[PDB]
């Protein structure tokens, strides 16, 4: 009666594409700008994760997991 | 609440009297005489 | 939205939705007390009826009479009876108050206005708690007229 | 008559009642170099207009906590203020500032009452004046 | 953002030898007595010591760092106690028929009494502290494993003291450091909260989860293995909760359900424990532990993310409050009695908190079972609480008379409600007058309507009744919620609230607490005399600095008796008058608080279980027709449950009862304080000096009566003292007792 | 002082049982529990949720008498400028509550005097004293006779 | 006459206190207006003849309600 979702396969699909929305969600809007040291990455791309500058690429992978993990085990309990 | 004592009609009227009427009046009385020149 | 009264912000006093509104100036200033033209004697009459009405209320449901078939009566004689000091404690702060002088501006508030206000809340006081009773005691015949029972 | 300009304020329930337009206010006005923020005795703040200012209280406590606080809680220590007990009939009395100067300094012309040419202690025994309605004091 | 001044001031012990040093009046000398009694009142009163904001922070940081070492002792001696002078071992063999007992009184002037017998062959006073408790719940298993925590506690006292004087003697923070407030939220939102719930949820998990769970089987502790074995060998851990084979990756995977074996939601009790479900506190605290860490990463730092409290605050304007909480941020970040005033204000409500809630679910095994810790443990943390956010009424005041500036205050938030202060107090003036007829008038009309031989119109479930509708409504969408509002829990998180009569050895840990008309008066006691504390509390910030009878207050001070007996009399306006006067009040209602809680759990809860499951209250259900009248509570409440500590005297209970009427003398004492005033007490002096003049013995540092404040301060010191000594030994004597 | 002790003497001579005072009146506690608690049962069952007898006003004048005792430490213990402060906003309230300012008080507001309060409060603390005292001296000694 | 008739001190005072102090002062003539010792004296001797009426009114009392409604 607990049950949750537990397999590999489209897990990663679901994470990588709440790490995308919030790179979305950080150029959005934000105090984007230089803070710490950043690889520094050119336009977007690949390059507009590492964009975001030291702490927010970093940053952004941190929300992006915790949002991927709330909506991961929330289509995994799915309706019922 | 009617007693055996003989004018046991006075309690039924003058309870009511030093009840409300009494006190009403003084109040009422000393509360005009505070009440005036000076 | 909330500001000085009247302008002047060093009378102690705000000007807020509940004190200053359109509506609270409507409603209290159109309430018998306040209402421009009318006569002490039917400003009180209106306060009285009112109050006289609904006064009977405590007493005829949670009165000591409330057990038995005397509720209503009970309860009539139990607004009565307050109303009256009432009546005396309002004739009586007029016959202090308004000693002296009088005060052209408002006629509620000199001893001859002020003794009609006083005046017409006894008589308005008393019919307002009578013909609530009078609906009380008589609530069969209300009953059956409102759905048609009697045609 | 002589007027100043009201200061900058939002309001306060703290200010006046129906004594001051039956009995009696009191006003207060002063001259300020700049627009600062100062304490309403009424609680609260309130900015005081650059050049003359005028405010209606209702206690003389109230304008001279005030008067005191200007002469002390500014850079510019604000002296020029005075003090006026305004009645309902339009009369106006001037008060503080009483003669000219403030009476912590001594100025000629002051008629002294109040004095006694006695020691405190050198008051006569209450049985003396008995049954008069003066009191050792007097 | 580290920023330090190197050793900003010497450490000699030339200043120990020259007290009042620290204040430029006292540090002259002594010419009276009074001399004594400012050196004592002023030595923590940092803000008069120094201006420089720089300077006073440094001796907070460093008394905090003092004040963590005492507390490392105390608690350190709770553990040495607890090692070597209990019989925990023994209780934690026999749970149920062992009392818990520490402290032995030593065979002395016939005090040996004390040393009363708790079962398993030892004497000593039986405690209250529920201590046992908490140590099984722990994984305690051992005397030793107690001694070493003792030794530990030594330690980081030894180690918080030297922090102290490290950080004010050898290495200073800046004012700029202490002001990085931003900063030291993410710490303690994630550092101290976020890795503390996580960290014990850690040894929840590892040792007392699996330790317990053998308590439940009655493994007995020896047999039990030591919690590092638990660790050598997963194979233990893996035979208790199966969901240890797939150990971790199912964590990183993002399985977690598979850890359903030990991470559960119950809710409820363990009926062989009476306690919380240690397999419920533990994915408790693992789920807080994230929601911490999580909330920690919402302030500005170095890094750019996060926000500017300053911009929050600043936009958050709205019509009615002009121009918002603008201010607001500087001043909590320059003075600190604005700070502890609201830190004091929740820290106390929270005191309150975990009362009322650690009572209707005890989370420690064969706590429920104890009537005596319970009603000790949850009356004890109600006066906490209740001390705590009265004295957040005082620095609310002393904010206002020291640190407030009308000019970094201008028609926000702070300003406009001061420009209003009449209006607030007005109401709140009548609610509690409305309150106060409402609640306490209704008692009046009982106990009059009774003695009149009335009893069909007093109010009662029997006769008119006034019903909590709505806590009731509440009660029953709480006993439904699971399998609806909250599917994935098994049961109700208290079954106060309805259902099952839980019951271990013969007694009851928790049963439905039925609510009617007696208990909805008593309610509005509380809420009656909890708006008079808040009435003169609240009055006394908002008028801390001035009113319509003195505009100068503020330059009077907080502390200040008064201002002469003109304008008819100004005794007590001062803030400070207003701490005193909220106190008795704080007092008055919690004392009913505790009084309510007493004989509720005592009549309509706690009682015997028969095996059939009928129980007997200690009371007999007698709160819902006697707890309508005040002579009920004074002869069905006082009289009959201080028959327990009056009949001490011969038995080990015998101090309570000598105790029970020390609180009675100091109680009359304060009094003697509270209606007198120094006028007379100087003059009876003088007579008495005279004396000594006479025999050539008066003393150098002349006799001077307490200051007027002193003379309060000391007058409710003792009021309140007395008043709770009272209570404390009347509810021991009654509780342990009773069982 | 003086008449507790000449009430739990009598109490033991009109008993027979001069022992309970003779060995028990030489220690507080049984002052407390032999004198106090025990002569109060029959007082304060004067009422009681099953009943009412003629000791029903002693039960009732006797709390009627702590109330008032209790009344007088609020004069005692609190002092005017408190009082005052809080009656200004009280005086304020009328004056801008509309319908009530209709009726404006010939005799302002004002806070007891400080010797006002000392005499009301001690006025207070002496009512509760005797009243409490007697209520429990009649109904005790009528009660046990 | 506002009521302390004998204290125009007390007269004067606009407040709820004149009604309090008026009590409270009322029976020590000493301090009344334009108060004498002759005129002293004289309203001692009369107020004492109210007091001892209201001892003999008092007694009157116990006896009339025992012989009324006792069970002498
Ligand atoms: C945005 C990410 C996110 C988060 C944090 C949650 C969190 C939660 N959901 Mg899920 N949910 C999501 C997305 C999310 N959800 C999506 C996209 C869907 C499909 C539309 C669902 C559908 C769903 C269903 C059907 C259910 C839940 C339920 C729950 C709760 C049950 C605990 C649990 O089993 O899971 C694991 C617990 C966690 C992952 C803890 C997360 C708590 C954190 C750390 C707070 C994060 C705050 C947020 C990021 C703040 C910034 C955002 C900003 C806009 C404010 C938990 C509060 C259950 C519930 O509550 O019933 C109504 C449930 O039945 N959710
Ligand atoms: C001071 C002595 C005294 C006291 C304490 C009482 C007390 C009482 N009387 Mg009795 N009464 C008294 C003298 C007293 N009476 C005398 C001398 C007479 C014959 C004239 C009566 C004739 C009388 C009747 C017919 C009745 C009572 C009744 C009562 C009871 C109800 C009150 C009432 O009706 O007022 C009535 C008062 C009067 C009729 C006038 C009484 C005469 C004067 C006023 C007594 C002197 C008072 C004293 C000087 C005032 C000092 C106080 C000071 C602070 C001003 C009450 C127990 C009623 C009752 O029996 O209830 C069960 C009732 O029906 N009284
Ligand atoms: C700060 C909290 C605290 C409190 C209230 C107590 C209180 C007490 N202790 Mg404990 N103690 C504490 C901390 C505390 N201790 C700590 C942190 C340690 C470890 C260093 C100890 C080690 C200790 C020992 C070895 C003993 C006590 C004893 C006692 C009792 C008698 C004290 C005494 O000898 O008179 C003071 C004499 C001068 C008394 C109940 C004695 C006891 O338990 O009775 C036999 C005892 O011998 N304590
Ligand atoms: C972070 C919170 C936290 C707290 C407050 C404690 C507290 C305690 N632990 Mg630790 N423990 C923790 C986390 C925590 N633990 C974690 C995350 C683990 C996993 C490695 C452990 C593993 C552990 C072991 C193996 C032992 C303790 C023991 C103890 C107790 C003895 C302290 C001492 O004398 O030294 C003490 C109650 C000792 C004990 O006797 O248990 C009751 C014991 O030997 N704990
Ligand atoms: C911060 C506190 C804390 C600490 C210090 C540890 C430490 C440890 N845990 Mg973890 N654990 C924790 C909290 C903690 N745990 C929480 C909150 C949960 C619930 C999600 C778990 C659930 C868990 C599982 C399922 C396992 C561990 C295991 C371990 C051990 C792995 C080391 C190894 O074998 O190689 C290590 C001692 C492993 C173990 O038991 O040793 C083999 C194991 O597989 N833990
Ligand atoms: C969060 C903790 C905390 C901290 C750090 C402070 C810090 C401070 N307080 Mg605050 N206070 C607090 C909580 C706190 N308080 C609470 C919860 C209350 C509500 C009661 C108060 C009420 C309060 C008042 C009214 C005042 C302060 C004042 C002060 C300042 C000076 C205090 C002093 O001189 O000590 C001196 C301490 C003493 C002289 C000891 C007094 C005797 C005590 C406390 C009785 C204790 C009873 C005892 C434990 C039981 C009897 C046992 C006995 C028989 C042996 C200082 C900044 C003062 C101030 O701001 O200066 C103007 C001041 O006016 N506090
Ligand atoms: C135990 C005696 C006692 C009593 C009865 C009170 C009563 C009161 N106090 Mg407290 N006070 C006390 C002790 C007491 N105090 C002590 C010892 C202190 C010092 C610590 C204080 C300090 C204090 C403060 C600081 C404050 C109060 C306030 C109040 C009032 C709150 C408003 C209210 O309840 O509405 C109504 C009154 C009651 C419910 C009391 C019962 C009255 C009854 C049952 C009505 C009787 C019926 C009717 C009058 C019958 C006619 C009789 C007539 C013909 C003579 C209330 C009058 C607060 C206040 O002023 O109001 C906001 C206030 O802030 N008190
Ligand atoms: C023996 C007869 C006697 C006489 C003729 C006087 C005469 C006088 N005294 Mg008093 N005195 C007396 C006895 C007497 N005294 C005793 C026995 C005491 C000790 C208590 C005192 C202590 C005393 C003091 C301290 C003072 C006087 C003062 C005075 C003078 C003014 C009195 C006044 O106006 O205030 C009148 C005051 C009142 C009327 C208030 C009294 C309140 C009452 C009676 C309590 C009632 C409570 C309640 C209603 C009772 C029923 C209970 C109910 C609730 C159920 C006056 C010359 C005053 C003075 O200034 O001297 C020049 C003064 O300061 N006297
Ligand atoms: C059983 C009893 C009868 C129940 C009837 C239901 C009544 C429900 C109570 C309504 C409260 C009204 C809230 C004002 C809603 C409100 O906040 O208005 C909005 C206004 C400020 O709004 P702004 O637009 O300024 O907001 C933006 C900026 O201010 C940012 O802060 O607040 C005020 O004006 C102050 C008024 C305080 C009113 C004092 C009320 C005291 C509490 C009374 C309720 C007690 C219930 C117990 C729990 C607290
Ligand atoms: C407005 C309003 C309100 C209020 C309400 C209320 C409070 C109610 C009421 C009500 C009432 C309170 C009403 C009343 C009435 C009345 C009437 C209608 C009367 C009458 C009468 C009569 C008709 C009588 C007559 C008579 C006389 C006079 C004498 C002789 C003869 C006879 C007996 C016939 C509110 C604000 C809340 C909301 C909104 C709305």
């Amino acid at each position: 009666q607990a049950s949750p979702t537990t397999a590999g396969w489209s897990l990663s699909v679901g994470i990588i594409m709440c790490l995308c929305n919030v790179f979305a969600f950080v150029i959005g809007y934000f105090a984007i700008q230089k803070t710490g040291k950043g690889k520094d990455l050119a336009l977007p791309q690949l390059a507009s994760k590492k964009t975001f500058g030291l702490p927010e690429l970093l940053a952004t992978m941190s929300f992006g997991h915790i949002l991927g993990a709330g909506m991961v085990l929330g289509l995994a309990s799915s309706g019922i | 609440m009617d007693g055996s004592y003989a004018a046991s009609y006075l309690p039924w009227i003058l309870i009511p009297m030093v009840g409300w009427l009494f006190p009403a009046v003084t109040m009422g009385l000393l509360f005009i005489h505070i009440e005036s020149e000076g | 939205v909330v500001q000085a009264y009247n302008g002047d912000p060093f009378v102690g006093h705000l000007s807020t939705p509940i004190s200053d509104s359109a509506f609270t100036r409507t409603f209290i200033g159109n309430l018998p007390a306040y209402r421009k033209g009318l006569s002490p004697i039917l400003r009180g009459l209106e306060v009285g009826m009112a109050h006289g009405y609904f006064l009977i209320g405590p007493w005829t449901l949670l009165g000591p009479l409330r057990d038995s078939e005397y509720q209503y009566i009970g309860g009539l004689i139990g607004a009565l009876a307050l109303i009256l000091v009432a009546t005396a404690a309002l004739s009586s702060y007029g016959l202090v108050t308004f000693q002296g002088e009088q005060g052209s501006g408002d006629t509620l508030q000199t001893a001859d206005g002020w003794s009609q206000f006083a005046a017409g809340f006894f008589v308005g006081g008393m019919g307002g708690a009578f013909v609530a009773y009078f609906l009380l005691e008589n609530l069969s015949v209300v009953d059956g007229i409102f759905r048609g029972l009697f045609n | 008559e002589l007027s100043g300009q009201p200061p900058k304020f939002g309001g306060s329930t703290g200010g006046l009642l129906s004594k001051a337009n039956r009995e009696e206010k009191y006003a207060i006005t002063w001259t300020s170099a700049s627009e600062q923020v100062f304490e309403m005795p009424t609680g609260g703040a309130a900015i005081m207009n650059e050049g003359e200012n005028l405010l209606y209280l209702a206690r003389k406590e109230q304008c001279l906590a005030l008067g005191t606080q200007l002469r002390t809680k500014f850079k510019p220590k604000i002296q020029d203020y005075k003090i006026y007990r305004v009645y309902p009939s339009g009369e106006v009395q001037y008060l503080h500032p009483a003669d000219g100067v403030f009476p912590e300094k001594v100025n000629e012309g002051r008629e002294a009452q109040g004095t006694k040419t006695r020691r405190i202690g050198q008051n006569p025994e209450p049985v003396t004046i008995k049954f008069s309605g003066k009191a050792p004091y007097e | 953002k580290v920023s330090v001044d190197n050793n900003p001031v010497p450490t000699s012990f030339e200043k120990w030898g020259k007290p009042g040093h620290f204040d430029r009046t006292l540090a002259r000398g002594p010419k009276t007595t009074t001399w004594i009694w400012n050196l004592h009142a002023n030595a923590h009163d940092f803000d008069s010591q120094t201006s420089d904001l720089e300077d006073v922070s440094r001796k907070i940081f460093s008394a905090h760092f003092g004040h963590l070492a005492v507390v490392f002792v105390w608690l350190s001696g709770m553990y040495f106690h607890g090692a070597k002078f209990s019989n925990y071992e023994g209780w934690l063999a026999d749970p149920t028929h062992i009392k818990p007992s520490a402290q032995v009184v030593w065979p002395i002037v016939g005090q040996g009494i004390l040393n009363g017998d708790v079962g398993g062959g030892f004497h000593g006073i039986q405690i209250t502290s529920g201590l046992f408790y908490l140590w099984r719940a722990s994984g305690f298993t051992d005397s030793y494993q107690l001694y070493c925590t003792a030794i530990g506690g030594l330690v980081m006292a030894a180690l918080m003291l030297f922090a102290g004087w490290f950080h004010y003697h050898v290495k200073a923070p800046k004012l700029e450091w202490f002001q990085n407030v931003e900063s030291m939220m993410n710490h303690h939102l994630a550092g101290l909260l976020g890795l503390g719930s996580l960290g014990w949820a850690g040894h929840q998990i590892h040792v007392s989860m699996p330790i317990n769970k053998l308590l439940d089987a009655g493994v007995a502790p020896k047999d039990i293995p030591l919690p590092h074995e638990f660790i050598l060998e997963p194979s233990k851990m893996a035979e208790l909760y199966p969901s240890f084979a797939q150990g971790l990756t199912p964590f990183f995977t993002l399985n977690w359900g598979v850890y359903s074996d030990f991470l559960t939601f119950k809710g409820g009790l363990n009926p062989v424990t009476g306690g919380l479900w240690l397999s419920d506190t533990a994915h408790h605290h693992l789920a807080i532990a994230v929601l911490f860490i999580i909330a920690g990463h919402m302030y500005r730092t170095n890094w750019g993310i996060g926000h500017s409290m300053k911009e929050i605050l600043e936009a958050h304007k709205g019509p009615f409050t002009g121009e918002g909480h603008k201010g607001l941020y500087e001043i909590l970040t320059t003075s600190w009695h604005a700070q502890l005033a609201i830190n004091l204000a929740l820290l106390g409500s929270l005191t309150i908190i975990v009362a009322q809630h650690m009572y209707a679910m005890p989370p420690y095994p064969y706590q429920a079972i104890d009537y005596a810790t319970q009603l000790s443990l949850f009356t004890h943390h109600m006066w906490i609480g209740g001390f705590l956010i009265v004295g957040a009424g005082a620095h609310g005041a002393i904010f206002m008379v020291r640190d407030y500036d009308p000019a970094k205050n201008v028609n926000n938030l702070l300003d406009r409600m001061l420009r209003h202060r009449d209006a607030i107090i007005s109401h709140l003036n009548w609610v509690c007058i409305f309150l106060g007829f409402h609640s306490f008038g209704l008692y009046i009309h009982n106990d009059t309507m009774r003695a009149l031989g009335r009893p069909q119109d007093m109010f009662s479930d029997t006769a008119i009744q006034l019903q909590p509708i709505f806590a009731q409504w509440v009660q029953h969408l709480h006993t439904l919620a699971p399998g609806a509002t909250a599917p994935n829990a098994l049961a109700t998180a208290s079954y106060a609230f309805g259902g099952e009569t839980i019951a271990v050895a013969g007694k009851v840990a928790m049963m439905p607490i039925t609510l009617g008309t007696a208990d909805f008066m008593v309610h509005h006691i509380h809420a009656f005399t909890i708006h008079v504390t808040a009435l003169i509390l609240l009055k006394g910030v908002l008028y801390a600095r001035s009113s319509r009878l003195v505009p100068d207050k503020a330059n009077l001070g907080f502390r200040f008796p008064c201002d002469g007996p003109g304008r008819g009399g100004t005794c007590q306006v001062s803030g400070w008058d207003h701490v005193f006067l909220g106190l008795f009040w704080m007092y008055n209602s919690l004392s009913i608080v505790i009084f309510h809680f007493s004989w509720k759990m005592q009549s309509d809860v706690w009682g015997t279980v028969s095996p059939d499951g009928s129980v007997t209250h200690v009371t007999l259900g007698n709160f819902a027709q006697s707890a309508i009248t005040i002579n009920g509570w004074l002869r069905d409440f006082l009289w009959a449950q201080a028959a327990n500590v009056i009949n001490s005297y011969g038995s080990a209970l015998s101090a309570y009862g000598i105790m029970f009427l020390a609180g009675h003398f100091v109680f009359a004492f304060s009094l003697m304080f509270l209606f007198s005033g120094r006028g007379y007490w100087q003059e009876l002096i003088e007579s008495i000096v005279w004396a000594h003049n006479k025999l050539n013995v008066a003393p150098a540092i002349q006799p001077r009566a307490l200051s007027i404040i002193q003379g309060r301060a000391v007058g409710v010191a003792h009021y309140l003292l007395g008043g709770i000594v009272t209570t404390w030994a009347f509810f021991l004597a009654r509780s342990l007792s009773i069982g | 002082w003086l008449t507790f002790y000449w009430h739990w003497k009598h109490l033991g001579v009109w008993s027979g049982n001069v022992a309970q005072f003779n060995e028990n009146s030489t220690y507080l506690m049984g002052w407390f529990r032999d004198y106090l608690w025990a002569n109060s049962a029959q007082l304060i069952n004067g009422y009681n949720p099953y009943g009412v007898n003629n000791l029903s006003v002693w039960a009732w004048m006797f709390l009627f008498g702590h109330l008032v005792w209790a009344t007088g430490f609020m004069f005692l213990i609190s002092w005017r400028g408190y009082w005052q402060e809080l009656i200004e906003t009280i005086v304020w309230a009328h004056e801008r509550t509309p319908l009530a300012n209709l009726v404006r008080w010939k005799d302002k507001p004002v806070a007891l005097s400080i010797v006002q309060a000392r005499l009301v409060g001690l006025a207070h603390f002496t009512v509760g004293y005797v009243l409490t005292y007697a209520a429990f001296l009649i109904a005790s000694t009528a009660g046990k006779f | 006459t506002k009521f302390p008739k004998f204290s125009q001190d007390l007269a004067q005072d606009p407040t709820t206190r004149r009604i309090w102090y008026g009590i409270a002062t009322a029976h020590d003539f000493e301090t009344h207006d334009g108060m004498t010792e002759e005129n002293l004296y004289q309203k001692i001797f009369a107020s004492h003849f109210g007091h001892i009426a209201i001892i003999f009114l008092w007694t009157s009392g116990t006896l009339f309600h025992v012989a009324w409604q006792g069970n002498f």
